């Protein structure tokens, strides 16, 4: 099995956002600089096996990578990857709500879809994800599960 | 010997408690009066929150009395409490009887909490089973 | 090599048995014929008692075959068998098909019995989890 | 060290089940197909995965609450048992316990979680009466 | 958090019924004669984890401690506490039915309430709990579980 | 319980090993009118299953032809542990084996002269 070439663009963008060198990313995954190098350029395609290993190395769940790759196949690029800091802020709020609140734990379908939906509402409302507190997110999350 | 730390969100109900020495679970009370019409369901607060140790799981089983006598079951049985979870424990009741409504009274025992070790297995993808 | 003492309260039925070595369950059998109309339930005897060791729990599961093919389920699934329980294992069967009746006969496989360890934890109230850990 | 669970992907279009947080009892299973369940109807639903449950242990398929609470989506045989010898596809016997509202399950949706647990492979010893 | 003083009266009464000195209950619970006396009189209220330790020491499941309390909260006293010898005999049967008989184990709602009902019926037929055997209780016990 | 003597013996006679051959294993020796397992010679599940057919019909057709069975069971097992169609739809592998041998005999087809794929097709059919 071999993945499409846009995965290499996903790993490049997410290595640079997580502030890791090729060398640092190597030490974590086990891949040599050369491997990561070609992967990030499109000299080689990332093995289906390997994407799990990259996810653990970056410290990003593999299914996030997959959902970001699905955006590529559809829209030709990825709006989640281009605004990854915003998704990351909201996703940690969404994640904390799920583990601390009973109106969430027992009602969630998909943390990713809910993360994306809270983000879309804040944009409609012209509100930045850094200018709100957890208490505000929770009240808005409860709405979308209700 | 293991101690499950628990927070009583609802101070009006007693701490749940293992009734007999070797019993597998401890009943959880309803914190609310509910009526379930046939085939209809309800998420019901138990007035407690627990800290399942890392390497264990909380498991919400339905009570055999309510289920045979009256058809009261749990939709997501057995309900998984993850070790990470620190919210109020709730029970997804459902009336699986075709005609008689069930009435739950704040105070009623309406499920039992088990706690078990769980293999936090490492998934590793392979191409074909050589096993 | 842990031992589960079991009494054939009904000698006409086979002794529950582990089909293969790695298999989690032993099939229980109905002692009685039951017809369940759509939606209806019935508490059916299996004609066995068991001695679940202290520190353990017995678990009665529904079997995939009847579940997929005719909608046969257990209301209180999974059935919890306490280590102090020495009476007959009974199974709360419900028919979850909307139209077809289900007819269980004496001798049919109606459930898997699993035996697992359980944590016999003691419940201690804490002010808040923040103070006592996460 | 941790216990390995080997997993194959009979359908590579789906992402690999993953353990979101360190001590989460289960890993979510995704649906391999699109299905409409009318009220009280059921379906045996492929997940595009096979597993190698270690000998001594058992795969258990639990319902995701939320689907259970909000649309009454359950599992007929809950909790579904994977034996250590089974190497075929995990299929989930889903059912609609709501009486009015059809349920639509999209390929790629999270329809159940897989726990692995140790199971006592007990010796049955027949006896006349007890001690 | 503290239980409302009436647990003091409940433990003292049950300790006396259990033919226990403050020494025996002290050498079992870990509480000093001083703390047991301040619980039993009302000076100090019984914490929520203290009622669990008392139950174990007495040899009574805390659930009965909580249901006797509930009697007080409603009526102003506890008929069950007043007559706890009649109740202890019946409950030990009820307890033996449940753990040893299929008709009870799977059909039982509340061991506490079912022990109440079986007394009412022995009372209203002018029979003594001290007169009857396990088999008579069971017969009647199976009836009330329909 | 004497019926098992025929079973234990007939399994030996079929197993192509002398008394001495099995009489060296797990301890003529201590075999009189002759379950702990005959060194697990056959899974005790099957020995107890053949026993159960004595208490329903006077005889065991399964033991009467253990040759044909052992072949079919091994197939029915492969299908169970490897095919999603079989695992979720089976009711009892022993019974389902006996049913497949039944159908083959009336079609005048031999177990030893058949492949898995054929049996798997039939199997899927009897389960539907």
């Amino acid at each position: 099995a071999e993945l499409p070439t846009h995965y290499g663009t996903i790993i490049k963008t997410l290595r640079k956002y997580m502030k890791l060198t090729q060398s640092k990313l190597s030490e974590r995954t086990g891949f040599s600089q050369n491997t990561i190098s070609n992967h990030e350029n499109g000299n080689r395609n990332i093995g289906v096996n390997e994407i799990e290993i990259y996810g653990k190395g970056l410290g990003i769940p593999s299914y996030i990578l997959h959902r970001i790759s699905d955006e590529f196949k559809e829209k030709g690029y990825s709006p989640t990857l281009n605004d990854f800091g915003k998704f990351d802020k909201m996703y940690s709020y969404v994640n904390k709500a799920y583990y601390n609140d009973g109106d969430i734990y027992y009602s969630s379908y998909d943390l990713y879809d809910e993360t994306i939906k809270l983000l879309e509402l804040l944009k409609e409302s012209k509100i930045n994800v850094n200018d709100i507190d957890y208490d505000y997110v929770l009240k808005l999350y409860k709405q979308i599960l209700s | 010997s293991t101690t499950l730390a628990i927070v009583r969100l609802d101070p009006g109900l007693p701490l749940p408690s293992r009734a007999h020495d070797g019993d597998a679970g401890v009943d959880l009370y309803s914190a609310e009066d509910v009526e379930l019409a046939p085939g209809r369901r309800a998420l019901v607060r138990t007035g407690v929150a627990v800290a399942v140790p890392f390497g264990m799981v909380g498991l919400v089983h339905p009570r055999s009395g309510l289920a045979t006598r009256v058809g009261l079951s749990i939709v997501n049985s057995p309900g998984t409490i993850d070790a990470g979870y620190r919210g109020e424990i709730k029970v997804a009741l459902i009336n699986l009887d075709p005609a008689a409504p069930i009435v739950v009274h704040r105070g009623d025992r309406i499920a039992q909490l088990l706690v078990q070790r769980v293999e936090l297995v490492e998934l590793v993808e392979v191409s074909s089973f050589d096993e």
